[PDB]
DNA sequence: AAAAAAAAAAAAAAAAAAAAAAAAAAAAAAAAAAAAAAAAAAAAAAAAA
């Protein structure tokens, strides 16, 4: 229907004279600069934002979104033609593929014969000599689609979907152009690969071996060939977009090139790409017809909404965030912003913020002490333990939420599972691995299987998982902080029994928890009325009642916490005696009493990492005495409910 | 014709076996209808021409 | 050989008959309206009741039920003509308009067991349960290619030869130009329709007991694909056909048969009800005319065969109506589902209340204490075993999403199962994970459970804690707990025995004529239509042997179903007077000194009790169709909670 | 002028090679499916104050 020479001129015109004031208001050619950067081989990926294209040619954006594979090819053609005139120096040949490109180009010039018309097969395939790769960023005027509803009517179209990443293969080399050499001639043979399989060539087709009518067997080699970083992921529907009685649907996303190594399993992502078929020929197909599988050829992969990425590299922000972080009540404001719909539990929220920020990991002369804070909320029924855990799951960047026994066994640990790219046995992690450097919220901790409690022992202290079962012999790597929620021994605290007889945790597991918080709800008229007013306001308006400080948005909380995270403070010597005295005093009162939990050196280490976290929240580089004071006070408030 | 007793220990799903088939030629499209099939576990070799 | 049919007399007559049946404008234009309606909401399949066709043209009806593809292609030509007449632009926007079939199939109503070879090429109705769905695959129906060498663009069409002879020239995908120039396919310009194969098994409760099940393969084409999922009880209407084998040279004479669906439908209990304008007028009249005591009128009319348990019936109405889910901006969730537990003496009609809600409520799932075990109750994770991948399997409480799980003998359920349902009973979701897959399935259900106390019978002289053998964590998420007690009072016995004996004497009018026995046996079911997928409604029941006579009527079951469906959608908003009353009420409930001595707590009072005060008040307001939660609603909620949460211990 | 000749010169029949056309044409191997059974890990219910 349409003429692609004119479309190529259109996309050339867009690339050459589109400008924006992004550089601090200075008017830059957004894509000409990148053509410069990738003509000098300083850049590989060119993300063509289609919002930019739509500013001056919405019909082009419609055509792109309707074919989306013709236009990716057109854009690659156009940029490849524009690169020579944007090259202002000579590339340093940073790579080994670059040497092959340079030798091929130089040989082609050397035997040029510019006026002689060479065969269509006597040329280098375009894909063999590109070194860049071009991707679309979907127009924002396209509303994201739901994985279930991306069907045959959108094959070939550019669509945007979002879901949880459930499974990512390892990055492995996918052949793009298979290069062969001959045993007779000295020409190279190229076989661009489009299918998932290919039959390697046997005889060479070069001009010399045809003239000579020689054998000319050709040999497949990796050295001149083109591979691309390839990776296959499975992405899954979000829970709040599944039909009522249904399970979430998956989609295969084929990720190649510079989009690899972005998504990890557990990530919430938005993927823009072309919905494309794979011919699926070969089977003993029941039905006649050209049936095919489907996949999303990823163009843009964006983590989001709990695993947001770009803010991390954008730590520089407004003067405001400077002024709130500088404020003295910043710690109180961040603590209050944790689940504002839950009323009360101010100190619990302070401790939870400490778990999110965490302490500093020590590595002294090969004896690792982990800076993770593990917290257990040992509480009465209906005191909002699960709500706090679910909130912390929605907040923390790498967080997995686990209730009683749905995620038991290999749902926490790893399992060996078959792959598809290589058909061998890959290792897949469970909740403790999917939360490797984040939080794992274990709800109903007390009703957990004993094997899983043992695994949690070894995770909490050594921060690994040792498996020596039949198919698996590995030490997984689980650097997570455990946020546990449990009920006392008989579902409710019994003041007639002893504290550890209510906790029903062994001393070893009880010591694994830096802060173990008792939450009792004794009735009382004033506090019950206040709690009821808060709850009824939340029901009435879907928001917490207004207070003096507006709670921070969960994006701001993530950014503030992440900005705190890279702030390793050191305990000074001037605090050594103060900390030691606090620990000794705490230790003495532990056995002076008859209603105290197990206390050990881990209690000191808990003081020390809690105070390090508190110092970190103030963005200081040394721990002060107020941090140690706040750590001590939180440690007493953990059991304050007993009084 | 035999008469034997016994107990039945498996019964397959009921399926479809042709008694008459029709075959069509791929080029001239002419048909060779109502070819009678032998009853029982006996097959049929299509005409090669 | 390529010929065209200059004149097919049969095709002409068929198309004329079908267009005549569809025009319908003189005969109260039902299909006229149906076609304009599918044009309106942008569909392209018309569901045609074969009873209407049998009325208008019986000869077509027989021909269509017996020669399915010929008649269906004629009828789809006629339908495209009709759509083009009504709207030519919409008609050109779709290549094909399909006709699905509906209604009563006499002997063409089968199960996967009775679907035999005497039905090949006939339209059949098959009922069963989905055992496996395939992936939804696109099948190319029109491939567009571009030759960069010559700038030419070609297109190649592929007819649906699924059940017809396919010659190998029919399925060649063009890769080269005639000059052997490489073609490249235009994926966004090519046309693909999506394709899916399911397997329908005979329903386990319909199959002969002890025999292995029988299945049928079913083909689903575009817009019919995602209509069923494994474990669904569906009704599939389609053509029964013998699939072509692969070009051989020797054939064994065996053909794979398959059902090519022309319509798929779910259990009609779970479908959106049809609402005639008179029905909406009647609902508005009901709600507006009787507003103070409408809730009690609906409640006492709930399970008419069960005498008494009026508070239990009010609570069950609240469960059927539900609170309103809160969806906070930060993603936090508060449930609007009401969970009810009945503990009682033997034979106090609590299994009967569970069964009534099973009959009445949409998406109600049964279960007994040990009939479901964890994985069978919540979801499961299995491995596909043919692709090597993890697969999620929905259990009872996922299938009951936006529905009810009616758990009976809840006490005899194992402890691990109740631990498993803790998370569903509050968060309305099932968190499940093996290592290759993790998911958070939606299970937004309300649990109605029946249990027996420890020792089988309730002990009046023991604390309800010592008598209900459940812990405060499990009890507290049951937001209403009713001790249904067998008191052997003689006047109560008068009342109950009278009611029961009166229910054991009633004959259904007309159907029963004096001595009839109801049963039918394994053929009579397929003889008539299924009252599970089947397509003037009064308001009050007429007086009969159910009741003697009085000045208070009985809401009809059908009207109550329609009314509850309408009222369930309402989202009454809590007012400030209601909020203050509920807050102070809850604060008073928590403080024990307000409640007498010798009166124990059946279940603990927590913040969940406040949430359930709100939920019950909201459900009451829904019943009145208020759009606001007024003080009467809050009072009814508080009195229900007050009745449920305390029991008098005797001595 | 006609009378023998003595060729064309047309036909029927033959040959007589070409050069093109026409006519013959199942059985052996494989794979996939669906079903089994088996080593291992994992999840249940009987034990006692
Ligand atoms: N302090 C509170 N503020 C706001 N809401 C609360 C509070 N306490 C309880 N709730 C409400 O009560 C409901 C139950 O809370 P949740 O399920 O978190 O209890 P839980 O601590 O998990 O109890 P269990 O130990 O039984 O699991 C939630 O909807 C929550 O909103
Ligand atoms: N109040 C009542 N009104 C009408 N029928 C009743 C009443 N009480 C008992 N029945 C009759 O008793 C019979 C048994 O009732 P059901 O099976 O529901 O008892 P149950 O409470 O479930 O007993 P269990 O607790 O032992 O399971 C039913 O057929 C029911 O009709
Ligand atoms: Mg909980
Ligand atoms: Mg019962
Ligand atoms: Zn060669
Ligand atoms: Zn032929």
């Amino acid at each position: 229907l349409k003429d692609y020479a004119l479309e190529k001129e259109k996309v050339k015109k867009f690339l050459q004279e589109f400008y924006q004031d992004d550089e601090l208001g200075k008017k830059q050619f957004k894509y000409g600069n990148q053509l410069v950067r990738l003509a000098h081989r300083e850049q590989v990926a060119l993300y063509v934002d289609l919002d930019d294209v739509a500013e001056d040619d919405p019909e082009l954006v419609d055509s792109i979104c309707e074919n989306a594979r013709r236009y990716a090819k057109l854009f690659a053609d156009a940029v490849q033609e524009l690169l020579p005139q944007y090259k202002e120096r000579e590339v340093v040949n940073k790579d080994v593929l670059d040497v092959y490109i340079e030798h091929r180009l130089m040989m082609e010039q050397r035997s040029r014969d510019p006026g002689m018309v060479r065969s269509p097969q006597n040329q280098y395939p375009a894909e063999l000599m590109r070194r860049f790769e071009l991707y679309f960023q979907g127009p924002s005027s396209n509303k994201p689609r739901v994985i279930r509803e991306v069907r045959a009517d959108s094959v070939g179209k550019l669509v945007t979907v979002r879901g949880i990443v459930t499974r990512v293969s390892e990055v492995k080399p996918k052949m793009v152009v298979a290069t062969y050499t001959c045993d007779q001639c000295g020409a190279e043979t190229y076989q661009p690969i489009q299918s998932p399989t290919f039959m390697p060539l046997i005889m060479c087709p070069s001009q010399e071996c045809q003239t000579n009518r020689s054998g000319g067997r050709l040999y497949l080699q990796t050295r001149g060939s083109r591979f691309i970083k390839f990776q296959e992921m499975k992405m899954q529907e979000h829970s709040d977009q599944v039909p009522v009685g249904n399970i979430p649907r998956s989609i295969t996303v084929l990720v190649e090139g510079e989009n690899t190594r972005i998504a990890q399993p557990g990530d919430h992502v938005s993927v823009t790409g072309i919905f494309l078929p794979i011919l699926r020929t070969g089977f003993r197909q029941v039905v006649q017809g050209l049936l095919s599988e489907t996949y999303l050829e990823a163009h843009r992969i964006v983590k989001m909404n709990k695993s947001e990425d770009d803010e991390s590299g954008a730590g520089e922000l407004t003067r405001e965030e400077l002024r709130q972080i500088a404020e003295e009540d910043f710690y109180e404001k961040l603590a209050a912003s944790i689940a504002p719909e839950i009323y009360g539990h101010e100190d619990v929220k302070k401790a939870l913020l400490l778990l999110l920020v965490g302490g500093v990991d020590q590595s002294p002369r090969g004896m690792k002490i982990r800076g993770n804070i593990n917290i257990c909320l040992m509480g009465d029924p209906g005191v909002a333990k699960s709500q706090l855990l679910s909130y912390i799951d929605r907040l923390a960047p790498r967080s997995q939420y686990t209730t009683g026994r749905g995620s038991s066994g290999v749902g926490l640990t790893a399992a060996v599972l078959r792959d598809s790219v290589s058909g061998e046995l890959t290792l897949e992690g469970g909740a403790l691995v999917l939360a490797d450097q984040g939080v794992c919220c274990i709800d109903e901790f007390d009703k957990m299987a004993e094997a899983d409690r043992t695994a949690i022992h070894e995770v909490m202290e050594q921060q690994t998982i040792s498996i020596a079962k039949a198919g698996i012999l590995t030490t997984l790597n689980a650097r997570c902080s455990i946020l546990a929620a449990a009920n006392p021994a008989y579902g409710r605290y019994n003041p007639r029994r002893s504290l550890e007889q209510n906790i029903q945790l062994p001393a070893a597991l009880l010591s694994r928890f830096d802060l173990l918080w008792l939450i009792q709800d004794r009735p009382d008229r004033d506090n019950d009325l206040r709690l009821a007013q808060h709850i009824t306001y939340v029901h009435q308006h879907s928001r917490q009642p207004p207070s003096q400080f507006e709670p921070l948005d969960m994006k701001l909380m993530r950014r503030y916490i992440a900005m705190c995270r890279e702030k390793q403070p050191m305990v000074p010597e001037s605090l050594a005696d103060y900390i030691t005295a606090a620990y000794v005093e705490m230790r003495r009162e532990a056995w002076a009493s008859k209603d105290a939990t197990y206390t050990s050196a881990r209690t000191l280490l808990a003081i020390l990492r809690l105070s390090t976290a508190l110092a970190r929240l103030r963005m200081v580089d040394v721990v002060e005495k107020e941090d140690v004071n706040e750590a001590i006070r939180l440690m007493e408030m953990s059991k304050d409910s007993l009084l | 014709l035999v008469k034997i007793p016994g107990i039945i220990i498996a019964a397959s799903a009921v399926r479809a076996k042709a008694t008459r088939i029709s075959i069509q030629c791929r080029s001239c499209r002419n048909t060779l209808t109502n070819i009678a099939m032998r009853p029982g576990l006996e097959g049929y070799a299509l005409p090669r021409k | 050989a390529g010929t065209v049919v200059l004149d097919d007399v049969e095709l002409r007559e068929a198309q004329r008959d079908y267009l005549d049946f569809l025009d319908d404008e003189e005969d109260q234009g039902i299909y006229q309206s149906k076609v304009r309606e599918l044009i309106s909401d942008n569909q392209y399949r018309l569901i045609v009741n074969v009873n209407d066709l049998r009325r208008k043209n019986e000869k077509r009806a027989n021909r269509l039920l017996n020669n399915a593809f010929e008649e269906l292609v004629a009828f789809q030509r006629a339908l495209k003509d009709f759509v083009a007449s009504i709207d030519a632009t919409y008609a050109k926007q779709y290549e094909e308009f399909y006709v699905g079939l509906e209604g009563s199939f006499g002997s063409k109503h089968v199960s996967p067991r009775t679907l035999t070879s005497c039905f090949l090429s006939c339209v059949v109705c098959v009922e069963g349960i989905v055992t496996k769905c395939s992936l939804v695959r696109p099948k190319v129906v029109r491939s567009v290619h571009y030759c960069p060498a010559t700038k030419k663009t070609i297109e190649r069409r592929y007819s649906d030869l699924t059940t017809l002879v396919a010659f190998p020239s029919s399925s060649v995908y063009p890769t080269k130009d005639e000059e052997n120039n490489p073609l490249e396919t235009e994926y966004g310009l090519s046309v693909y329709k999506d394709h899916q194969t399911i397997t329908i098994q005979e329903m386990p409760e319909k199959a002969p007991a002890g025999q292995l099940p029988r299945s049928v393969d079913v083909i689903l084409d575009d817009d019919l694909v995602d209509k069923a999922k494994p474990g669904d009880r569906v009704q599939v209407v389609g053509t029964y056909r013998c699939l072509p084998g692969k070009k051989g040279g020797y054939t064994s004479g065996t053909f794979r048969t398959v059902l090519i669906a022309c319509n798929v439908k779910q259990m009609s209990k779970d479908a959106q009800p049809s609402f005639s304008a008179e029905d909406i007028a009647k609902i508005k009249k009901f709600s507006k005319t009787r507003s103070k005591d409408i809730f009690d009128q609906l409640a006492k009319s709930l399970a008419p065969s069960i005498h008494g348990h009026d508070y239990v019936k009010k609570a069950i109405l609240c469960l059927l109506l539900g609170g309103v889910e809160r969806d906070l901006e930060n993603g936090s969730h508060i449930r609007g589902d009401i969970n009810i537990l009945l503990i009682g003496d033997p034979s106090v009609a609590k299994s009967q209340l569970l069964r009534y809600v099973l009959c009445t409520a949409p998406r109600a799932i049964p279960t007994t204490g040990r009939g479901s075990s964890g994985v069978g109750l919540t979801a499961a994770v299995t491995t596909d075993q043919e692709t090597g991948e993890r697969r999620l399997e929905a259990g009872a409480m996922v299938l009951a999403d936006r529905g009810v799980v009616c758990i009976d003998e809840f006490d005899k359920m194992s402890d691990m199962d109740r631990t498993a349902i803790h998370e569903v009973m509050e968060q309305g979701r099932v968190t499940i994970a093996k290592a290759g897959i993790h998911a958070r399935l939606n299970a937004r259900c309300s649990v109605l459970a029946a249990a027996n106390p420890v020792y089988g019978r309730y002990d009046q002289y023991k604390t309800p804690m010592e008598n209900i053998g459940l812990q405060d964590s499990l009890l507290s998420r049951f937001d209403l707990l009713f001790i249904m007690l067998d008191q052997m009072d003689p006047e109560q016995d008068r009342e109950i025995s009278d009611h029961v004996l009166r229910m054991h004497r009633y004959r259904a009018p007309g159907e029963q004529d004096g001595d009839a026995m109801p049963l039918g046996s394994a053929v009579d079911i397929l003889a008539t239509d299924d009252p599970n997928f089947s397509q003037i409604y009064e308001k009050h029941d007429n007086l009969l042997h159910g009741t003697k006579k009085k000045k208070e009527k009985m809401v009809s079951a059908a009207f109550m179903k329609k009314y509850i469906h309408v009222a369930k959608i309402i989202k009454p908003v809590l007012t400030q007077e209601s909020a203050t009353y509920i807050a102070e009420e809850y604060s008073r409930l928590r403080s024990q000194d307000s409640m007498s001595s010798d009166t124990a707590r059946t279940s603990p009072v927590t913040a969940r009790t406040l949430e359930t005060l709100i939920r019950l008040a909201t459900a009451h307001a829904k019943a009145r169709m208020s759009k606001t939660v007024d003080l009467q609603d809050a009072e009814e909620a508080v009195e229900l909670v007050q009745y449920a949460y305390f029991k008098k211990v005797l001595e």
